[PDB]
């Protein structure tokens, strides 16, 4: 649980940057 | 959705920008 | 944009830690 | 948006929580 969670604040660090201008919805309930 | 998919094994950006919006 | 690119990326790690479980949405817009 | 209001002024913690939904 928390390791994925520590893992989830990489994720959203990461999708930032990668996405850029479209941005993202992040979702983790699925 | 993702933290099943990368947080089990890493992924590379190229399917992180699938999750872009 | 450096600025505000910068400060878009704690925005993201903030916007996690406050919504968490609910997930968000980033919109990089305007 | 979220970058207008949060990042040319402090939000608190609760006007962060709108975008949560
Ligand atoms: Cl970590
Ligand atoms: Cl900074
Ligand atoms: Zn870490
Ligand atoms: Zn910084």
């Amino acid at each position: 649980f928390v390791n994925q969670h520590l893992c989830g604040s990489h994720l959203v660090e990461a999708l930032y940057l990668v996405c850029g201008e479209r941005g993202f919805f992040y979702t983790p309930k699925t | 959705g993702i933290v099943e998919q990368c947080c089990t094994s890493i992924c590379s950006l190229y399917q992180l920008e699938n999750y872009c919006g």
